């Protein structure tokens, strides 16, 4: 007795599973928390066991697909002989959890169906709400009788199995309880940022159903499991003539450095990285270090270093979505609100914000847009998340972000920051440059890292320690010619924020404060008239 | 000989992994065969020159018979594995385990219009140039199908049955369209191209543009189906492409007496013949003839691009040098402003029937990888098309922000352009912007600017009289004794120029500097319309960084930074 079709003998590894519920022990805690509260449904993690049962294992992806119903029943055949008299109507069906290190499904084989898997990917939308068809019956006609088909247990969730009688679902699933069914398509995208660029990722046929349904949302990042499917596809619905491909789609089934880091404490110990990064930081270029100094806090004439700065940062980070006006509207950014003309209906439809929440923006061109356009960034900045009150999905958008851009409107209060690309009007400036070019004709992954573990783990607190400056501040900086009183302040302590969240410390001063002064206050004057 | 012999082959595959010491005591054929049953490679390639050195049999033979001796080469291959093994086709029977060919000149690549009624069930290679990346697919290639009622696997490659994957044979496989070189194309005809057929390990490999290796070739997996190559009822022998592999790289004046003088004095009296003079315009389109891709390692990446634009089109018919210049330059294409979309220039995708999903396929500078970008009517390129021109400034810039695609491809080219001009000629009283009417934005990111004033010089009128008139004469159109030359030849001429790769000598970063302090110190002195960069700066560099490839120096000299700064002065007002 077997199933050729997948090779598991009958049980084939049962019984060393059910001692393995009651022998993991040291899930023993887990074992009686599931049938005496109620929580079904486990959510293991890449199932590190391994080093307990290998026989048991190496099948768990192997055709588990007949193992997991075993194991949610074997689970159930202890769980309900542990605590048959608790609610024991909460039947169990696994969802892991940051699962087996799957190898990227853009290169996952044909073959490779299968076969439990995890993302490393981004979501691109769900399905909002469309599930589907459970179970049959048809009318015959001996007096016509209501056959059930789908209903008949043993019987295939097929195409074609329910050709006929839809009110003998259609209704008769009301009155026959098989209340139809259940599944969510979604369209995630694989991204391991830093892909090789061009060759691009795999977006996701995702449909699996349960009730984790919509529990994963769009622009959602990953920590999700799942099983492959696919289907042949037919070279019409009306005729067998065949497309020898499947059309794969997935079982959702989810739920050095600290020597780098003493390196890092090193730099966290320089004194002047502000200076020192600022001197590695968008070093393509000469002076203008004053403008090259936000960025890192920030991340914290035509192009003339200027998207290459934002290209600096677009190379630098992941995070991030380079765009302009101009030929790409807010559309780049969000609010390109458009359908699936395959299936004529709108979709979510938006852009570079979208891809940009909790990021940086990069904007050029930010002279050249609308106001049929840029009344969203008048929107945007004032929210950092952007209602679309729209056909299929009303909602807003959260883009807790960040932006920053140039040009060559009264709401210059809102920006970050940017700066005057004025002419020195010096020869000798310009040998200069033309000195760096002349001469011209690892920091980065540092950098990459020394953001990060503040993006991290750093929490700055401007306290009395300095609390009292940013009071003693923007007196000083309304002052002078008496606005600052308005969110300048906001603003400073978004830039005093960084110092802080430089330094892996989580606690300021009026140093790591009066930095931001001078830039703000350069910042000031330099765009001061 | 063929159906019959396989015992020879499965005798001679039996030995020929065991023919040789260099796969480690074992052929290097050999060398995989461990490592294919312990499914380290698992498709492989075949140097068919190493059986010819003793056995040009399944070399001609091959080459008589592709389809045998590559369905031939298989079947031993199947009943191999026994014999390396370290445990109806039985499930594994190769299959995630593949085989290519490779080997003499005997198969040299071949031209996408050559492929033949000789071409079927032929051995089959090709080089050219590629577009049209469909999306990947996995693909089945046997329908492992249940015998329900008697349960173990059951393989057809095609009622109540189901047809089932976990037995079955698949693959990775997509459509490509390799292309002309518009090298092999000295001719009044299209550069053909071709739709590919693609699979395995050599897809998920290569962008459009390449000039690369194929081989079209059949599959071992079957002969024809059930009989001989008569059948009734066929598909497509398209291209089969094996070991498809990207062409990174394929008349001295010391044994001959050419490069000796000044081609910038001496092939503009070459070039350009019945243009009516005006060879400064033709030095930067000498410059761009020759380029500056390859470069030396100072990370001068914009060294490549040549990025000029000529102002105003019945400019002695300046339309025309363009085919010229094509006629000149390979790797080279032509557009116009309004004669298509930006896939002209770039690439968009959409359904097709033959293999593979939404081919992406591009335009000239999707064709044009670090090629020559030839431009009718630049104004006509609205915004859309003014924009990944405003991208290919920065070179690989046929960036994508779509749905399901959003790569970039290596648009890498450089541009010489012919924009009319402002609903109305060239005017001193208007500017650009008022004579012209793109972007001074753009314009401004151009190399050099030059326009052709189609003025009353009633004298040179009269020479261009002389000029026209000496044709129909003859096409003695450079009669001051200058002898021609081949565009080959020239392209010979050019090809050891482009290979220099100089980089200066560093006492002369004053004479540059000092140079450019005064240039620039005289352009914002002046406060004109002309207007400069930095991008100035590399332009000069990267003119003179030119100008040194056919003076052939291999460092750079004072004359051409004096030379690229009389080509400014010779720019100046070159509107």
């Amino acid at each position: 007795l077997v199933i050729w079709g997948t090779d598991v003998n009958v049980a084939a590894c049962k019984e060393n599973f059910q001692r393995f519920l009651q022998r993991f022990i040291d899930y023993m805690q887990r074992l009686g928390e599931i049938n005496v509260i109620g929580e079904p449904f486990l959510n293991v993690n890449c199932e590190h066991i391994k080093s307990f049962d290998k026989n048991l294992y190496r099948q768990l992806i192997s055709y588990p697909q007949e193992v997991i119903p075993t194991f949610d029943m074997a689970v159930n055949e202890i769980f309900f002989d542990r605590y048959p008299d608790s609610i024991l109507e909460h039947q169990i069906q696994v969802r892991p959890f940051n699962a087996l290190k799957t190898k990227n499904m853009r290169n996952l084989n044909p073959e490779d169906i299968d076969q439990l898997i995890t993302i490393s990917g981004m979501v691109i939308r769900t399905s909002q709400l469309i599930p589907e068809m459970q179970e049959a019956f048809f009318q015959c006609q001996v007096c016509a009788h209501t056959t059930r088909v789908e209903m008949d247990r043993g019987r295939i969730a097929e195409p074609s199995v329910c050709g006929r009688c839809h009110t003998t679902h259609s209704m008769a699933l009301i009155h026959n309880r098989s209340l139809f069914s259940d599944k969510q398509m979604i369209k995630l995208q694989e991204s391991p940022e830093d892909m090789p660029a061009g060759q691009t990722p795999h977006t996701v046929i995702l449909f699996a159903h349960n009730d984790l349904v919509d529990k994963v949302q769009p622009g959602d990042r990953v920590n999700v499991t799942g099983i492959y499917r696919a289907v042949p596809i037919r070279v019409n619905p009306r005729v067998s003539n065949v497309k020898s491909v499947y059309k794969t789609h997935i079982d959702v089934i989810h739920y050095f450095s600290e020597k780098r880091v003493e390196l890092l404490k090193e730099l966290s110990r320089k004194p002047d990285i502000y200076e020192r990064l600022a001197s590695a930081l968008a070093p393509s270029i000469y002076e203008h270090e004053d403008i090259k100094k936000g960025i890192l806090l920030q991340l914290f004439d035509p192009g003339t270093s200027k998207s290459q700065l934002l290209q600096y940062v677009y190379n630098l980070v992941p995070r991030g979505q380079y765009t302009s006006g101009k030929g790409s509207s807010a559309v780049g950014l969000t609010a390109y609100v458009m359908k699936d003309p395959e299936t004529r209906q709108l979709v979510l439809q938006t852009g570079a914000l979208v891809l940009s929440d909790n990021g940086i923006c990069c904007i050029d061109e930010f002279d050249k847009m609308n106001e049929s356009t840029r009344s969203v960034l008048h929107e945007v900045m004032e929210q950092q998340t952007l209602s679309i009150a729209k056909a299929g999905i009303i909602c807003q958008l959260n883009a807790r972000t960040s932006v920053l851009a140039a040009a060559n409107h009264t709401l210059l209060s809102r920006f970050d920051l940017i700066f005057l690309l004025l002419d020195p009007q010096d020869e000798a400036y310009d040998r200069r440059l033309a000195h760096h070019l002349v001469a011209l004709y690892l920091d980065m992954a540092v950098l990459k890292d020394y953001i990060a573990y503040a993006h991290s783990t750093i929490m700055p607190r401007l306290s009395e320690e300095a609390s009292q400056a940013l009071i003693e501040a923007y007196v000083d900086m309304r002052k002078i010619g008496s606005s600052a009183y308005p969110r300048q302040l906001e603003s400073l302590i978004r830039l005093a924020e960084a110092h802080a969240k430089v330094r892996l410390s989580n606690k300021v001063e009026a140093i790591d404060v009066e930095e931001a002064k001078r830039l703000h206050r350069e910042a000031l004057k330099q765009s001061a008239t | 000989d063929y159906a019959l012999e396989k015992e020879k082959v499965k005798k001679f595959l039996q030995e020929f992994y065991q023919d040789d010491e260099l796969g480690k005591k074992q052929f290097k054929y050999g060398n995989q065969l461990v490592r294919l049953a312990h499914r380290e490679q698992v498709a492989l390639y075949v140097d068919l020159d190493d059986v010819a050195e003793d056995d040009p049999e399944l070399v001609d033979s091959i080459c008589e018979n592709a389809r045998r001796y590559a369905k031939l080469f298989a079947d031993a291959v199947q009943e191999l594995l026994p014999q390396y093994k370290e445990r109806q086709y039985p499930a594994e029977l190769m299959r995630r385990f593949e085989l290519y060919f490779q080997g003499p000149s005997s198969n040299k690549p071949r031209v996408i219009r050559e492929v033949r009624a000789d071409s079927v069930g032929k051995l089959v290679t090709v080089r050219g140039i590629v577009t049209r990346v469909s999306e990947v697919k996995p693909k089945m290639v046997v329908a492992t199908y249940t015998c329900d009622q008697c349960g173990a696997e059951t393989y057809q490659p095609i009622g109540r049955l189901y047809l089932q994957t976990r037995g079955s044979r698949f693959i990775k496989f997509q459509e490509m369209k390799m292309q002309e070189h518009s090298d092999q194309v000295p001719v009044g005809n299209i550069p053909r191209s071709i739709t590919v057929l693609v699979e395995g390990e050599n897809t998920r490999i290569a962008q459009p543009g390449d000039h690369v290796s194929v081989t079209g070739i059949f599959l071992p997996i079957l002969r024809t189906g059930f009989r001989q190559v008569v059948q009734g009822l066929l598909s497509e022998t398209y291209l089969e492409a094996h070991r498809i592999v990207k062409m990174n790289k394929s008349t001295r004046e010391e044994l001959r007496q050419i490069a000796e003088e000044d081609f910038y004095e001496k092939l503009a009296a070459s070039i350009a013949p019945e243009i009516y003079g005006h060879e400064d315009v033709k030095k930067a389109l000498l410059l761009l003839l020759v380029g500056g891709v390859d470069q030396s390692p100072r990370g001068m990446k914009i060294r490549g691009n040549i990025n000029i634009c000529l102002m105003g089109d019945p400019g002695v018919a300046k339309s025309q040098l363009l085919s010229y210049i094509d006629r000149l330059a390979p790797r080279s294409q032509y557009t116009t402003g309004r004669g298509s979309s930006g896939v002209g220039l770039t690439a968009a995708v959409l359904r097709d029937s033959v293999s593979g999903e939404l081919t992406l396929e591009g335009g000239a500078l999707v064709l044009a990888d670090q090629g020559v970008c030839c431009i009718d009517e630049f104004d006509k390129m609205a915004e859309a098309d003014r924009t990944a021109i405003h991208e290919v400034m920065e070179q690989q810039t046929i960036s994508i922000a779509k749905a399901g695609i959003l790569t970039t491809l290596n648009a890498r080219c450089s541009i010489l352009a012919a924009a009319n001009p402002a609903y109305g000629r060239y005017n001193p009283r208007r500017s650009l912007e008022q004579n012209i009417q793109l972007p001074a934005a753009l314009l401004s990111r151009f190399d050099l600017l030059w326009l052709i004033q189609d003025r009353p010089d009633r004298d040179n009128d009269l020479r261009l009289a002389q000029h026209i008139t000496y044709v129909h004469q003859h096409s003695r159109q450079p009669p001051s004794q200058f002898e021609p030359l081949d565009m080959k030849l020239m392209r010979r001429y050019i090809a050891m120029c482009r290979e220099k790769q100089p980089m200066v000598p560093e006492s002369l970063a004053d004479y540059i500097t000092a140079a450019y302090v005064e240039m620039r110190r005289e352009a914002w002195a002046s406060k004109d319309a002309t207007y400069t960069s930095a991008r100035t700066l590399l332009a000069i560099l990267r003119l003179s960084t030119a100008l040194a490839r056919l003076r052939m120096v291999d460092v750079v000299e004072k004359e051409d930074v004096n030379e690229a700064i009389r080509l400014m002065e010779m720019s100046k007002d070159s509107l």
